[PDB]
């Protein structure tokens, strides 16, 4: 029942870098992993990046293998995306959402999101 | 030559004895009203008019049938080329027995077996053989006794068909047999008779040729002994090719294959494979699949060989204590679960979540692995939903938890004679824990009264109380090595997948491929999509996927139905009659051909409905009948009109 609120740009210019957040507020489970989930006008939703939550490790896509940086710290409750070197392509809506690892594909924590475009 | 093969050929699927049943299997087949070759034969001449049909090529099978008497026919020739290459069956029929002699041999061009005398032989009658050349490498060569060609004798065992299956399907070459006699006066039964099983003479050599072998009783290569009865003779060997098609066959109380459905004809037949059933009622059945007929199945599961150190994390010097779990994190593996089973058979392998068994084909991305020692007592307390001593103040696990905790006796090395006081638990907690979670505090707990300010002094203890094993306790209070496995599933590409092999890639062709669990069928082509969609927020309840990512390579690949279009199909009973409709949802009376690929089906089909009285409708194209323009009443909802079916007429 936890809202993730979404935060940290709304526009931005090519070839530039904006640290994102979303930080969650009733997040007592310590293992349920969270991931980053971008969804541009046209085609459909992609995924970003996740982070495990049974250990520390995190895991990237394709697209922004080399490029996007993640860190998770539950000390604070928040979750952090950069963004470095976005030139044409990172036109999306992003969506902070949260999964257990044991399950479904689906996720259950869906947020509101946050608009990130360069042009 | 060219006739019609009616309803013949249904072989037993496997050797499983059942009764009573409706299994549909998927083998190599028979198709139902198909074009099979009436091929005859000559004689007089050797060389050149030794017959009329030269060497057929064997793709998946052969269904032999002969007519003939006198024992003319008694030979099948298999091979790859035939010529000093690969083992070439050669069931060769004898008088009593029948050679079934798996051996190199060098086939002529005009393979010819003369008739030998009926004599007291060498329990063979290898006097007379010039159907072979040379025999060196002679693999298994069964020399089963009973006859092959014929079993009964009667006096209508002349116009009697002895028909045989032939399938090599990787190490069994099965063969079936069913000898029954015809009614006067028909050269192809209109039963629906079954082929007994017969011998399964291991071999694993491919076959790609298939030769009738004849006999000749007097050969001197001259027109005068062509067609005379004496020193010639004529016969002929219907054959039919198999393809791979679904088959729904009746079992009887005795264990015997009754009447069966082709499932890749008339759509009739597919409605047969849709409800499980043979008689079928009037009413709108929809039909999926069956009628494309997919061919190879393409795994492609996983892109590496090194074996997953699973024994690392199962077999260490020392596990830690209950407080301090070792969480071992593998990736990029191998899951090879048979190792769990052939050493140090454990006390209890519960696996919840997922199937006990059958986990060296459910692939993963992420395998944990932690590693902890408890007593006897608790070894049941680690568990989703089980409390306890452990399960409270200690390791813990989700109520989802999609992995198998496994433990095992240790009172051999955990246990000593002055006591093992290095494992220790925490009893001492104000507040509870949460799945996987590793308090390694070592304060000094208070909650009675004021506190002790970390002197450990009166109603003041430390929360590791040492129970130490000792050899001299009972099974309860052993100590039990635990290991609790943890499989996560994450939108990420799998690094760790069961020993399924590779296979090829079949692009632009109906396949049944499984890549990392996702079992689909359906036509896979090339796509511009630039990434894998992640469909999760309608969650698909009653829709599929489209679109899957190879293992092998980075490629996106897309799923597309192999013929489908929303195929309903229209049967007034099979009581009835045996006039079907066909009903497409979402064409236009044009695009239907296109639409179910009416292209590559069965002729049965193709006739059926192409362009022969359409209909447009608003749901499709309703082609089957004709839209009389006159008043009914209420009939099978196929979505408007009442117009012609079998009603009435």
């Amino acid at each position: 029942e936890v809202q993730l609120v979404e935060s940290g740009g709304g526009l931005v210019q090519p070839g530039g870098s904006l640290r994102l957040s979303c930080a969650a507020s009733d997040f007592y489970f310590d293992y349920y992993e969270m991931s980053w989930v971008r969804q541009a006008p046209g085609q459909g939703l992609e995924w970003v990046s996740t982070i495990s939550g049974l250990g520390g490790a995190t895991y990237y896509a394709d697209s922004v293998k080399g490029r996007f940086t993640i860190s998770r710290d539950n000390s604070k409750n928040t979750l952090y995306l950069q963004m470095n070197s976005l030139r044409a392509e990172d036109t999306a809506l992003y969506y902070c959402a949260t999964r257990s690892p044991f399950g479904d594909y689906a996720f259950s924590y869906w947020g509101q999101g946050t608009l990130v475009t360069v042009s | 030559s060219y006739t019609n093969s009616f309803t013949r050929g249904v072989y037993y699927p496997d050797k499983v004895f059942r009764s009573s049943v409706l299994h549909s299997t998927q083998d190599l087949f028979l198709p139902f009203f198909s074009n099979v070759t009436w091929f005859h034969a000559i004689s007089g001449t050797n060389g050149t008019k030794r017959f009329d049909n030269p060497v057929l090529p064997f793709n998946d099978g052969v269904y032999f049938a002969s007519t003939e008497k006198s024992n003319i026919i008694r030979g099948w020739i298999f091979g790859t080329t035939l010529d000093s290459k690969t083992q070439s069956l050669l069931i060769v029929n004898n008088a009593t027995n029948v050679v079934i002699k798996v051996c190199e041999f060098q086939f002529c061009n005009d393979p010819f077996l003369d008739v030998y005398y009926h004599k007291n032989n060498k329990s063979w009658m290898e006097s007379e053989f010039r159907v072979y050349s040379s025999a060196n490498n002679c693999t298994f060569e069964y020399v089963s006794q009973p006859f092959l060609m014929d079993l009964e004798g009667k006096q209508g065992n002349f116009k009697n068909l002895r028909e045989f299956v032939f399938k090599n399907i990787d190490g069994y070459f099965k063969i079936y047999s069913k000898h029954t006699p015809i009614n006067l006066g028909r050269d192809l039964p209109q039963g629906f008779s079954a082929l007994e099983p017969l011998v399964d003479l291991p071999i694993g050599i491919n076959i790609t040729r298939f030769q009738t072998l004849l006999a000749l009783h007097r050969s001197y290569l001259t027109p005068g002994d062509s067609s005379s009865g004496w020193t010639a003779g004529a016969a002929a060997y219907y054959v039919g090719y198999l393809q791979p098609r679904t088959f729904l066959l009746k079992y009887n109380e005795n264990g015997t294959i009754t009447d069966a459905v082709d499932c890749a004809l008339d759509p009739l037949s597919e409605t047969k494979c849709t409800l499980k059933s043979f008689t079928v009622e009037k009413g709108i059945y929809q039909t999926s699949n069956f009628r494309v007929q997919p061919t190879e199945s393409i795994v492609r599961f996983p892109n590496i060989t090194n074996l997953c150190p699973f024994d690392e994390v199962f077999n260490a010097t020392t596990f830690a204590s209950v407080y301090a779990w070792n969480r071992k994190r593998i990736s990029n593996c191998v899951a090879d679960y048979s190792v769990l089973y052939n050493f140090a058979p454990f006390f209890a392998f519960k696996c919840y979540g997922v199937s006990p068994t059958k986990l060296n084909d459910l692939c993963f991305t992420n395998v944990y692995a932690d590693s902890f020692v408890i007593r006897g007592n608790e070894v049941s307390q680690i568990a989703p939903g089980q409390t306890g001593n452990i399960a409270d103040y200690n390791y813990k696990l989700p109520d989802d938890f999609t992995g198998c905790v496994i433990a095992w006796n240790s009172n051999k090395l955990d246990s000593t004679v002055g006591g093992n006081y290095n494992y220790r638990y925490r009893l001492f907690r104000k507040s509870k824990l949460k799945p996987f979670e590793r308090d390694i505090s070592t304060e000094i707990y208070q909650a009675g009264n004021k506190p002790c300010n970390g002197v450990a002094g009166v109603n003041c203890y430390f929360p590791l109380q040492s129970y130490g094993f000792r050899p001299t306790y009972g099974v309860g209070h052993q100590p039990y090595r635990v290991v609790v496995l943890s499989f996560e599933l994450l939108h990420a590409p799998a690094t760790v997948c069961g020993p399924k092999k590779s296979t090829n890639l079949v692009k632009n062709k109906c396949v049944n491929f499984n890549f990392n669990g996702l079992t689909g069928t359906g036509v896979l082509t090339e796509s511009n999509k630039k990434f894998l969609p992640f469909q999760q927020f309608g969650r698909d309840i009653a829709d599929t996927t489209d679109a899957v990512r190879d293992p092998q390579t980075l490629e996106i690949l897309d799923i597309t139905p192999c013929s489908f279009g929303g195929v309903s199909v229209i049967t007034p009973g099979t009581n009835t009659s045996n006039q079907v409709a066909v009903l497409y949802q979402g064409v236009n009376c044009t695009e239907v051909p296109v639409a179910i690929h009416a292209d590559q089906l069965t002729p049965t089909w193709r006739v059926y409905s192409t362009g022969s009285n359409v209909f447009q409708t608003r749901a499709g194209c309703l082609i089957g009948a004709e839209y009389v323009n006159n008043s009914y009443e209420c009939d099978i909802p196929i979505g408007a009109g009442i117009c012609a079916s079998y009603q009435t007429q």
